[PDB]
RNA sequence: CAGCUUUACAGAUCAAUGGCGGAGGGAGGUCAACAUCAAGAACUGUGGGCGCCUAUAGAACUUAUAACGAACAUGGUUCUUGCCUUUUACCAGAACCAUCCGGGUGUUGUCUCCAUAGAAACAGGUAAAGCUGUAUUUUUU
């Protein structure tokens, strides 16, 4: 068994190529990897990169995103 | 319609309540149960939708209503 | 605690159903509830917002999206009123 | 007027409690609701004809039903 | 404090309905008191992938289904 | 009539929940335990039983004004002429009782 | 400590309305009378569907090592025995039965000793009694 904190500390110490979701958002998406990580679902993500949906790689840097508004990773 | 000056919820428990819903919808029926959450057990409860010209009526029985998609409560008549 | 959880967890094992936030409304026997609405049903009818029926064996669900739920006519007689 | 405290003024008497309005149902003299530690006081006293046999058990094979 | 009973669901494939319409299948890895699901990433709703090893926030969980008996 | 004793009549003594109720549960597994307590002699298992039994039903007819004060146990569970004359439970006496946890 | 609800206050307007009203004692008594207490573990009423079935209210007392009594006699009839031999009187067992000494409640009434008010709330305040109260994922930030 793995609770999400364990498999978020996996994602921590790898830095392995993350792509996230967003809460009430279907238009854009992430590409990043993780470097952070709060007591909250809070993470700060560099080399982090917006990307539209497939209905292109548009320009963004390292940036913490607040987490309570996070539905994807996948390192 | 009539009702008592009432100071709180709890204090008009078991009256015919027109219960209002967040995604449109009104609950009608005599309340059994209250919370903390406004969770609310309506005895005798009747969904009510306002489709976009006329309400749409339906008999629902003893239900469960969450509080967080709750509107609104109100007195519809009084117990028995 | 929770007087309309407490109904809920009482209700487990009728055929019960329940519609969400999204409009789509479930109808089976219940299988496991917790004081947030952790909802588990059995022989589960899933009507979608438009109608379209979709049967399927089980489901699990979370509080926050459940909007109400349908019990029947037995919990009105006892035990947890008085 | 120390270990029978409290029986001692009353122990004897035509009717133990004529009054005592509280310990006994009146002058009729048909209930009666002691307390505690005059029950007590009544209990040490009655050392010699007491029952004095706490053991149910004892009564075996002698009860009513055996004889 | 309220585990959420998942442990019949452990290690079983899951069509969870998410935020939008959107679906996840894949198998349960574990979980939390928030719901969040940690699972074997699979084809997100033709059909296709994203990513190897997902985990859902519970927030964004609409429903999660017994695709697996 | 009879000795060897339980009920033999219309009026059962009232429950506090309904039987109705209890029936309407038992539909479904999941919510129907078979307790069968069990120990050594004079464990007070039969007395526990009676305990649980007073406290669903509303009155019983034999629970006698002493056993309700609790001088006597209501030993409601040995119904046999027997099991009460010898102060032993005998026989499988349970109840269904629509218990509240 | 805050909210609500209840009471003793002071005066209130006293509408609003309630409710305690077409408001009316208590404690006892070697005091009565009445009912009644061994029965499918057992009682009674109420409705309804045809003496009964079916839902509803109720139920003091006495009990489950079974009994009103944590107690204990007597009389009769038979049957059996003993002492005997003729009966009473008896021995002590049985089965039946009765009598008696008492008991319980419940209801009436009386007897006694104490009594002895035909109105208080609302707006609050004072003081006291019954519950509740002290955002960062599922309720409300
Ligand atoms: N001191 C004490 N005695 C008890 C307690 N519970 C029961 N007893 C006594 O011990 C006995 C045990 O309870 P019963 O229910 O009568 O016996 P039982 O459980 O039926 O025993 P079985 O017949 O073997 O099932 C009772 O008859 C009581 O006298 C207790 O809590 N404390
Ligand atoms: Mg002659």
């Amino acid at each position: 068994m793995v609770p999400p904190i364990n498999c978020i500390f996996n994602f921590l110490q790898q830095q392995t190529p993350v792509t996230i979701w967003l809460f009430e958002q279907i238009g854009i998406r992430i590409k990043g990897k993780i470097v952070g990580f709060d007591e909250f679902m809070n993470v700060v993500i560099d080399e982090a990169v917006e990307i539209p949906v497939n209905s292109k790689g548009t320009p963004l840097g390292k940036i913490l995103l607040k987490g309570d508004n996070i539905t994807l990773i996948t390192s | 319609i009539q009702v008592a000056h009432s100071s709180r919820l709890a204090n008009l428990i078991d009256y015919k309540l027109r219960v209002l819903t967040q995604d449109g919808r009104v609950y009608i029926g005599q309340l059994m149960a209250f919370d903390k959450h406004m969770n609310l057990v309506l005895n005798e409860c009747i969904e009510e939708r306002v489709p976009k010209i006329k309400v749409e009526k339906r008999v629902l029985g003893l239900t469960i209503l969450r509080g967080e998609q709750i509107l609104s409560t109100v007195v519809e008549d009084k117990p028995l | 605690n929770g007087i309309p959880v407490k109904l809920l967890n009482e209700a487990q094992g009728h055929i019960v159903s329940l519609e969400l936030t999204t409009g789509a409304t479930y109808r089976g026997k219940l299988v496991e509830s917790e004081d947030s609405m952790n909802v588990q049903l059995r022989d589960v009818i899933a009507t979608e917002p438009q109608g379209a029926v979709t049967h399927m064996d089980q489901i699990f669900v979370r509080g926050s999206q459940i909007k109400f739920i349908v019990v029947p006519d037995l919990l009105k007689n006892a035990p947890l009123f008085k | 007027s120390q270990d029978d405290e409290y029986v001692k003024d009353w122990l004897y008497d035509s009717r133990p409690l004529e009054e005592d309005s509280k310990k006994v149902n009146g002058t009729s003299y048909k209930k009666w609701s002691f307390d505690l530690p005059e029950m007590s006081n009544l209990y040490r006293l009655s050392t010699p004809l007491r029952d004095e046999v706490t053991d149910k058990n004892y009564y075996y094979l002698f009860d009513k039903k055996s004889f | 404090v309220s585990t959420p009973e998942l442990k019949k669901y452990m290690d079983k494939k899951i069509l969870l309905n998410i935020n939008g319409s959107r679906k996840v299948a894949g198998i349960l890895r574990g979980y939390d008191i928030f719901l969040n699901v940690v699972l074997d990433d699979a084809m997100e709703i033709n059909n296709h992938q994203l990513g190897l090893q997902t985990v859902i926030r519970g927030n964004s969980i609409i429903s999660l289904e017994a695709l697996d008996a | 009539e009879h000795t060897i004793f339980t009920q033999l009549k219309k009026n059962i003594p009232k429950t506090r929940y309904n039987r109705d109720y209890m029936l309407s549960m038992a539909n479904i597994p999941e919510r129907i335990i078979n307790v069968g307590v069990i120990g050594p002699l004079h464990s007070g298992k039969t007395s526990l039983m009676d305990l649980l039994v007073i406290d669903s039903h509303k009155r019983i007819p034999d629970m006698s004004k002493n056993v309700e004060l609790g001088w006597k146990p209501l030993r409601y569970l040995d119904n046999l002429k027997q099991e009460i004359d010898r102060g032993l439970s005998i026989k499988l006496n349970g109840s269904t009782l629509l218990c509240t946890d």
